[PDB]
Order: structure tokens, then sequence, then C-alpha cells
């Protein structure tokens, strides 16, 4: 029965619901492949980290994927298919779910900073047909980097290898471009 | 005493359900239009309308605010009646859940456009909001489970199995996926506990199960109460209820990796997701069968009662999506479907067709009763609403399928020489008509929502003091 | 029907639908089969299957189209532009490759825009020869006179006006004398006298017709003030394809 018993039903539900989570999530913490960074890779530089946060704030993810699937055509279009090691540092992970715009994972030099500036400033200007929104404010706002130290410290706590030295050492458009320029670079050079 | 059901909270949640429905769907239409014509985005100045920011607002408002309020109103009404006792938290605990929830949505409205988002889908709100939601949800479970504990009848209606499960699992999912170290006060001024593949897994476990419990299970509870609520008597299958419920509740949690196909996530996990997503097909359909078969003999009612129409059609879309989902969960299919508008097609088929329609019908049924009214102000409007909503959903789905297939194909398509046939821009251009049609379909559905608002309002006007006697 | 009512609702004790049962069981069976077949096997892939299929996809593709690329590679770039077999397939596909990779900077037309060169036309900054174009593609890609004390606020204006005269004829007498003098001193070294320009440097000729580049006096003032600094990213990492593209770009003008 157990129809009648509130506690039993509750307990069984909690138990029934748990198995998939334990089975899928938990073992990942342990598996090395997903944990290991690409050997060459380093953590995001403070400007790039700030830019990544901007990429998050804006909602770039909502149109842009950062995960190259292992198919020939996407390899051809984007580059080497993404590797788990690349995303090891990413709190939170940027893999997309939608590609209104093209995949961003490996823009490890593909465009010049100047291009990125013009495009972000007005995508239509460079790419007339673009659906992408214009982000001119990025030029307007400067970064104080007050918070950057805190952010890196927190990431270190999270496991990112920032040096004490890195924290100490650390426009929005500049940051965004800086971030975009790093993407996927780690694998190619290593 | 207190023999009378506490209609209070259900009334508030119902009205707010309609309100948030309008707000969320309107944002949906607007952002869709933004995809069609980017001008709708502010060119200079981030401002008020920018797609990247608005999108999660649409998401949260539609799911948590609209769907959430629908769930609150429905669960509070349904559990009370199904168990025959007045709500356990009462105005105090339950109303707290109301205001608290309202605060949560309001905070989302302010915070998201402001730019504070974790970037995690369906997770987007900042940590402070996460704590608030955890608190409100905790209160909500105490009220609900308490209501069950206090029940009169020895057995607990299956609808409550679904609601109860939904409650618990969402709480667990929310807490786990939200672990994050706070860097600053808000926005995503927190970084997620996990990273990379692991973060992706936790995210999609959370993300699927969100629709799985929040959108499917809880709504299945709604279906279980409302569909059988009719003049016609018995036709159902209890044993199915049992099999379908447990199997769904168990199997669904495994479905997470289907999002992750052909990604960095390890092959084993992806496969487990695929296999279980396929097994998931059966229980999910068990829900639809249990709902529809109940109607058997009763079908003549469909022409007569539009509320019934809504519930039935709701199940039709539900089954359709619950079929399409398992298919897309196959790696080969996902190979095409992923990152295309098809995913969106799938989402709105379930969203407009299943969730929205059943909640709609649910409200049309309950709101008069809660309001101390025999029925809605105008049945005709419910019918018109039904049509508007149906054509809108179908149009939305069709456009997205065409767009999605076109995109996956165009992206993958290779020439004789082996070169890539289309530029991404070409695919983008191909998508435009799809964007416009989708904008229209969503617009029509939204208009239907407006008609609902008008009708409900008219009915709401009739009586102050609408205690509806004993009940 | 069962004995207990929940507010109105009662439930029939009915059997699970046979088809429903079958489908449920079938899915389960499929799942077990899938797991045995997948990671835990399937034939056709040695070891264990994985995303490894990628290698196979590329490999078969390579077998299928390796010859076309290999034939082209032996041929010189100039030859690969001329020949409609390789040469024509090189323009359409090279043109195919062009759209995917290059079109976003140099235009679908390859006509270019402000800040990016028009590949179609006759004029080449780095040099039009096949080797030059290839080099541009394979290995990828103006001094700030405003600061150099002498140039200043006025010197820049003068040089701008003079260059517009080299390009054509506007009327500003102060902006001309001074500018001629400055150009001969500094600019001429890279752009030459009479602005033929030097391909080696990628210094464009000042004696040009109306192009997409900011001809206006003001725009010239800005480039002279601040200097240029444009990049053509290297396709050697990202990109055989580079060769076909060189053949296509070459074919474009003529
Ligand atoms: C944006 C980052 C570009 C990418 C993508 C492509 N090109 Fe480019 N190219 C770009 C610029 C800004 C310039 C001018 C650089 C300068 O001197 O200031 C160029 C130049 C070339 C040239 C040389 C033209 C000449 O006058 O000699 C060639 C042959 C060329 N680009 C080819 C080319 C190809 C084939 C591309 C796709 C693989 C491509 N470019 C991409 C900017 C950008
Ligand atoms: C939804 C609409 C968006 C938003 C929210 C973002 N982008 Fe994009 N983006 C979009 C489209 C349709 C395109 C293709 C047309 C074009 O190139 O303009 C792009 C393109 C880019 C690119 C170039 C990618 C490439 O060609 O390799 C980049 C680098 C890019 N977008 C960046 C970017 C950033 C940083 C965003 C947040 C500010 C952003 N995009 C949002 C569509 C959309
Ligand atoms: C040495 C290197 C020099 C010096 C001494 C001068 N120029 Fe400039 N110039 C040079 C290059 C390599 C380029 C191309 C820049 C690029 O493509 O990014 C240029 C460009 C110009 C232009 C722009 C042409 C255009 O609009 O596309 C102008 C107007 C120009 N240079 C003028 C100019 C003047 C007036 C100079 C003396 C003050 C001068 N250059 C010096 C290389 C070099
Ligand atoms: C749950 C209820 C729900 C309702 C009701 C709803 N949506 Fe959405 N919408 C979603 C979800 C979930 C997503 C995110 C999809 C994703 O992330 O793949 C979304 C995303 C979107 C997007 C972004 C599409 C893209 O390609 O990025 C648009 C546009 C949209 N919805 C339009 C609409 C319109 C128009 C309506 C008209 C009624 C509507 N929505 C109603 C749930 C809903
Ligand atoms: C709202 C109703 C709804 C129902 C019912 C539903 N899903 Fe979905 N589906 C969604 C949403 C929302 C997303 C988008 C998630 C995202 O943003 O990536 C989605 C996307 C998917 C995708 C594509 C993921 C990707 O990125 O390629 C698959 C596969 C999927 N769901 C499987 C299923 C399965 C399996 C079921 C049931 C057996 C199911 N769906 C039922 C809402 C629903
Ligand atoms: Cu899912």
């Amino acid at each position: 029965v157990l129809e009648k018993n509130a506690t039993l039903l509750l307990i069984f539900a909690f138990l029934v619901v748990t198995i998939g989570g334990i089975v899928e999530i938990a073992p990942l913490f342990y598996l090395e492949n997903t944990i290991e960074k690409v050997e060459g890779m380093r953590p995001y530089t403070p400007l790039e980290l700030t830019g990544r946060d901007i990429y998050i704030r804006e909602g770039c993810y909502v149109c842009h994927s950062q995960m190259i699937r292992p198919m020939r055509d996407e390899v051809e279009r984007y580059g080497h298919y993404s590797l788990a090691a690349e995303s090891m540092y990413d709190h939170p992970f940027q893999w997309g779910s939608k590609r209104t715009g093209p995949d961003l994972a490996r823009v490890g030099g593909r465009y010049s900073d100047a291009w990125h500036v013009e495009h972000l400033s007005n995508p239509q200007s460079v790419v007339p047909e673009s659906v992408m929104p214009s982000y001119s404010y990025l030029a307007n706002v400067p970064l104080d980097s007050t918070w950057i130290e805190d952010r890196v410290s927190t990431d270190a706590l999270v496991g990112v290898p920032y040096s004490a030295e890195m924290i100490a050492a650390a426009t929005e458009m500049d940051a965004l471009v800086a971030y975009l320029q790093v993407l996927g670079t780690m694998v190619d050079f290593s | 005493s207190k023999d009378e059901y506490f209609d209070g909270v259900i009334r508030a949640g119902v009205i707010a359900t309609t309100f948030w429905g309008i707000v969320g769907f309107l944002v949906a239409v607007i952002i869709a239009f933004q995809l069609a014509f980017p001008a709708l985005n502010l060119e200079f100045g981030n401002g008020m309308l920018n797609f990247g920011r608005l999108r999660p607002l649409h998401t949260s408002a539609v799911i948590f605010a609209f769907g959430g309020n629908a769930l609150i109103a429905s669960a509070f009404y349904v559990v009370q009646r199904t168990s025959a006792a007045r709500l356990f938290g009462g105005t105090a605990l339950g109303w707290f859940v109301f205001w608290g929830w309202q605060l949560i949505i309001v905070t989302a409205a302010t915070s998201y456009l402001l730019g504070g988002s974790q970037g995690k889908e369906y997770a987007e709100l900042n940590w402070h909001l996460d704590i608030l939601v955890a608190i409100v949800w905790v209160a909500y479970l105490i009220a609900f489970l308490g209501t069950i504990f206090k029940r009169k009848e020895p057995h607990i209606y299956v609808a409550n199995w679904f609601y109860l499960s939904f409650i618990v699992t969402i709480a667990m999912l929310h807490i786990v996926n939200n672990l994050a170290v706070p860097v600053s006060i808000f926005g995503t001024k927190s970084v997620q506990l996990m990273a990379g593949v692991q973060d992706a897994m936790t995210q999609w476990w959370y993300g699927h199960n969100a629709v799985g419990f929040f959108l499917t299970a809880g709504f299945l509870g709604m279906m279980y109460y409302f569909v059988p609520k009719q003049a016609e008597r018995p036709v159902y299958s209890y044993k199915l209820s049992i099999v379908h419920f447990w199997a769904l509740i168990f199997l669904y949690i495994w479905a997470g990796p289907h999002h992750l196909h052909y990604t960095a996530l390890p092959d084993w996990a992806s496969t487990l997701g695929m296999v279980m997503s396929v097994i998931l097909w059966m229980p999910s359909w068990g829900g639809m069968i249990n709902g529809l078969m109940t109607l058997s003999g009763a079908w003549d009612k469909l022409r007569t009662d539009p509320v019934i129409r809504m519930m039935v059609v709701s199940i039709g879309f539900y089954g359709m999506s619950t079929f399409e989902g398992p298919m897309m969960s196959i790696k080969a299919v996902n190979s095409l479907s992923h990152y295309t508008d098809w995913t969106i097609g799938h989402v709105h088929s379930g969203a407009l067709g299943w969730n929205g329609m059943i909640t709609f019908g649910m409200l049309y049924f309950l709101t008069p009763r809660l309001w101390g009214r025999s029925g809605l102000y105008s049945l005709k409007l419910v019918s018109w609403h039904f049509w508007l909503a149906t054509i809108g959903i179908v149009l939305y789905a069709s456009s997205m399928w065409v767009s999605g297939i076109m995109e996956g194909l165009m992206w993958r398509e290779v020439d004789a020489q082996g070169f890539l046939v289309n530029g991404f821009a070409d695919t983008v251009g191909a998508k435009f008509p799809m964007n416009v049609v989708r904008g229209v379909g969503g617009v029509l559905y939204l208009t239907g929502g407006l008609i609902m608002a008008y009708n409900l309002w008219a009915t709401v006007a009739k009586q102050p003091k609408t205690a509806n006697l004993a009940v | 029907t069962t004995g207990h009512s929940w507010d109105g609702i009662e439930e029939l004790n009915t059997p699970l639908p046979r088809w429903w049962l079958w489908t449920f069981y079938a899915t389960i069976v499929w799942g077990v089969a899938y797991s045995i077949a997948m990671p835990a096997a399937t034939p056709g892939i040695l070891g264990s299957s994985t995303r490894a299929d990628v290698e196979k996809d590329i490999a078969k593709f390579a077998e299928m189209n390796k010859a076309v690329e290999d034939k082209l590679v032996a041929t010189d770039l100039t030859a690969i532009a001329a020949d409609p077999e390789l040469v024509t397939y090189t323009r359409n596909a090279g043109a195919a490759v062009f759209r995917t990779w290059c079109a976003q900077c140099h235009g679908a037309g390859a006509g270019g825009n402000t800040g990016f060169p028009s590949l179609l036309d006759g004029d080449w900054l780095h040099g039009g020869s096949i080797e030059t174009i290839y080099t541009n593609i394979k290995h990828g890609i103006m001094p700030a006179h405003l600061t150099d004390e002498l140039l200043e606020p006025a010197q820049i204006d003068d040089v701008v006006q003079y260059v517009l005269k080299i390009s054509g004829q506007p009327a500003d007498e102060a902006r001309a004398t001074a500018g001629q003098q400055v150009f001969a001193d500094n600019c001429v070294s890279c752009h030459g006298e009479d602005a033929k320009g030097m391909v080696e440097m990628g210094a464009p000729n000042l004696t040009d017709g109306i192009w997409l580049y900011g001809g206006d006096a003001n725009t010239i003032t800005t480039t002279i003030q601040l200097g240029r600094g444009g990049v053509m990213p290297s396709w050697s990492w990202a990109a055989a394809q580079i060769r076909a593209v060189a053949s296509y770009v070459h074919s474009l003008g003529g």
C-alpha cells in the first residue's frame, strides 16, 4: 500500500528521485578526464575574467554556444571539438544550448580586436544581416576592478589556480574583447 | 471549526497566475520580435530592451511566475479538496508563500534586466534570491505536506503523489544546482560551485528535472484533479497511475545527459541519459493515456465545454512533446536538433500546448469556485481563447520545426568537394521567416491570454464576500 | 471502480493497456541492448566505440576528398586559379571556403567595407601576385604622427590635405604647402613620393581612386594622427584550404 502512510510515501519519493543524481553527478567529481585542465592552460587573466562576467551579464550565452561537437562539419566550421579539460576553470560553464549566433568556443584569434569592437558596437554595421543586439554601452563603461581580487580569490577557493601574485596584480568593451580572444586558445597552443 | 476551505491564497495565486501569464508571454512575444527585428533591441544604451537580458526574464517569469503561480493555486485548491481539510499553513504559512513568491518574481524582474544572472538556465537568479526561494519553498512544502498529514480520508489521491513529488524534488534540485560562493551582493555575484563538464551535468540534471517535476509532475497533479472533475462519472486506470507515477518519478532524474549529447560530457553519462530518456517515453504516455481514456464516452462534452477542450488538447500536446523528447534524446537525432530552433519548438510545444493549456483549463474551472461563482463570465470567451491558443501553439511549433531542421541541415550540409555548403549567416537568413511566424503565433496565444484576463476580470467583479458557503 | 472518492473523483481499476505495456518493456529491452552495445560491444569499432567516430568521419572524408585537395596542392596557385577543373572548382569551393571563413571581414561579395580590403578589385596593399596573396592568407598581416613632435595638431591637417591632392584635388592652400613638405620628409619613406606605396610594407598607394577607405579629409586626419594597425589573421592554424582560397582570391580579379 503505502498509500495511507505520508512518511513512507515521502521517504520512498526522496529515495526514488535520488538515484539518478547520485549515479550521474557524483562519479564525475571523481573522474579525472573532466577534472584535468589542458596542460598548457592557465586561469583567466583578470581582464579576461572580468570580461567573462560581462559576457555572462549581457546574456551572450543565450545566442552563442561554447561547445564544439565531434562532427566533421562542425569541426570544419568551428575548429577542434571542445574538450572537457578546456572548461575545467569555468564557474559557471558557458557551454551553449542554442546557436542563434555561431559557436564561440574557439575564437582563439579568428578575428581582430578591432573587428570585435566594431561588431559589438553594432553587429549590423559589420554583418548587415545580423540578428545580434548592439552593445555600444560596453564602450561607455569603465572597469574599477575593485571586485576582481575578490572574484579571483573566490575562484581559487573553488580550485582555480590563481597565484596570490595573480590577485594582487589584477572599458567593458576591452574586457569583453579580451575574454573573446582567449576562447579555445588553450588547446591550440598547448 | 475552520471547517471551510481556505480559498484565500488560492484566489490570490490564481489572479496572479493570470497576471504573470500576461507578463511572461508578452515578454515572449517581444523577444521573439527582437529576433525578427533587432531594432526592438536598444541600439545605443543597454537600457530596457536587450535580448540577452530579457530572455531569462521571459524564462523565469513564464516558468516560475506563471507556471509557479499556477502550481500554487492548483495545489492549494486541489489538495484541500482531494483530502477534504482546510490548508495546514493557513493564511499564515500559505499566504507567506504567496507574498514570498511574489517577492521572488519581483526580484527577478528587477534583477535580470539589471544584468545579475548566474547564466545557468532556469537557475539564473542570484544567490540572495536563491536563499529566499529556498525559504519560501520550504514553507510551501510544510503547508502542502501538512495538509496531507491532516487529511480526512485514509488514501491519498495520486494527484498529490505528483504534487508531493514535484515539491520535494524541486527543492532538492534547487538547493544542489544553486550551490555557489558569493563574491558580491548580487546579480551573479556568485560563482558556481562546479565547473566544466561537472557543472554541465549538475546544470542539466537540474534543468531537465525542472521541466520534469515543475512542468510535468506538478502539472500531472493538476491534470489528475481537473480532468476528472466533470459531470460524467468514472473511466480511468488506477494501476496505470501507480506504474506511470513511480516509473516517471524514478526514470526522469536520469534524463539529464540528453541535453549534453556529443559534448565534453563523458560518453557513458550521455548514453545513460539517452537510454533512460527513451524508457521515459512509456511512463510519460501513461499520464496522457490515463488522462484521455478518462474522457471516453464523455467526448460529446468536448464540443459543449471548452474548459474540457483545453484540458484534452493539453494532453494531446503533452503526449506529443513527451514523444518528441525521447526521440531528440537519441544521440543521432540530437546531432541534428541540438542548438537549433527545434529545441525551442520542443519547448513551446510542451510549454504552450501542455503546461499553459492545462493550467488555463484548471484556472477556468477553479476561479469561479474560489470566487464564490457558479461559473466563468462568458463561456464563449473560453472557446475563443481555446482557438487562439491552439492556433498560436501550432503555428509556433510548425515554424520552429521548419527552422530547426533547416538550421541543422544547413549547418551540417557538405558539398561534393567536401566543403561546407552554407555560411552560418545563410542559415540565419533562412530562419527569418520562421522568426516572424513564431512571433505571430506567440502573439496570438498572448492575445488569448488577454481574453482570459478580460473574462476573469469580469467574473471577479461580481461578488465581494465570495466564501462560497461551506466550501 | 474503487470504493474511495476524493471529492467527486473516483477511479476505475483497469488494466494497463497491452500496447502500453509492450512499448514500456520494449524500451527497457532497447536500453539494455544499447548499454551492451555501447560503453559499459558493438562491432565495427575496435576497442570500444566513443566519440571516436569523429576520427572515422574525418578519415572517410579524407579518403573521399583527399585526392581533390592533393591534386590541387601540386599545382601552382596561379595554375589553380586558371583551370576551371581545379581552378573552377577552386573558385566556386575556394569561393565556398571563402564564404564560411573570410566573408565576415571581407564581405560576401569579397568587396570589403571600411576597415577591410576589397579583394575583388585590382588594388593590392601587400601585392597582387599569387605568392603574395597566399602569404597574406597563410601567415596573416602606420605610425601615429599626431604625437611625433613636429607633426602635431597642424602638421597632421596639412599632411591630410596634401594626400587628398595626391589622390585628387581639393582646395586648401595652407593644408597643401605644409603637407607636401611633411610627406616628403616622413610619409614618403613608406608610401613613396607621389604615393605609389610599397607592397613590401603593406603601405597602400596614396594615389588612388575612390575606394571604400575613408577618403575624407577628417578620416585621413585620424589615420595620420593615430595611425593604422589593421590585422589579417593567419589561416595557417585555422585552415590545403589556404591554397584553394589563394587561388580563388587571385581568380577574383580577372
Ligand atoms: C577579419 C579578422 C579578417 C579576416 C577574418 C579575413 N581578413 Fe583578410 N584582411 C583583413 C584586413 C583588415 C586586411 C588589411 C590588412 C592591412 O594591410 O591593413 C586584410 C587583408 C587581406 C589580404 C591582402 C589584401 C592585399 O591588399 O594584399 C588578403 C589576400 C586577405 N586578407 C585574404 C583573406 C582570406 C582569404 C580570408 C579568409 C580565409 C581573410 N582574408 C579573412 C581582415 C580579415
Ligand atoms: C542573440 C540575438 C545574440 C546575442 C544575445 C549575441 N549574439 Fe553574437 N551573434 C548573433 C548572431 C545572429 C551572429 C551572426 C551574425 C554576426 O556575425 O554578427 C553573432 C555573431 C557573433 C560573433 C562572431 C562569431 C563568428 O562569426 O565567429 C561574436 C564574436 C559574437 N556574436 C559575440 C557576442 C557577444 C560578446 C555577445 C554578448 C554581448 C553576443 N554575441 C550576443 C546573435 C547574438
Ligand atoms: C612606415 C611603416 C609608414 C609611415 C612612415 C607612413 N605610413 Fe601610412 N600606412 C602604412 C601602412 C603599412 C598602412 C596600411 C595600414 C593598414 O592597412 O592598417 C598605411 C596606411 C595609411 C593610410 C590609410 C590608407 C587607407 O585609408 O586604407 C593613410 C592615409 C596613410 N597611411 C598616410 C600616411 C601619412 C600621411 C604619412 C606621413 C605622416 C604616413 N602614412 C606614413 C605605413 C606607413
Ligand atoms: C514554460 C512556459 C512558456 C511559455 C508559456 C512561453 N514560453 Fe517562451 N520560452 C520558454 C522556455 C523554457 C524558453 C527557453 C528555451 C531554451 O532555453 O532552449 C523560452 C524561450 C523563448 C524564446 C527564445 C527563442 C530562442 O531561439 O532563443 C522566445 C522567442 C520565446 N520563448 C517566445 C515565446 C512566445 C512568443 C510565447 C507566447 C505565448 C512564449 N514564449 C511562451 C517557456 C515558455
Ligand atoms: C515544458 C514542457 C516539456 C516537456 C513536456 C518535455 N520537455 Fe524536453 N525540453 C523542454 C525545455 C524547456 C527544453 C530546453 C532546455 C534547454 O534550454 O536546453 C527541452 C529540451 C529537450 C531536449 C533537447 C536538449 C538539447 O539541447 O538538445 C531533449 C532531448 C528533451 N528536451 C527531452 C525530453 C524528454 C525525454 C521528455 C519527456 C519524456 C521531454 N523532453 C518533455 C521542456 C519540456
Ligand atoms: Cu531534458
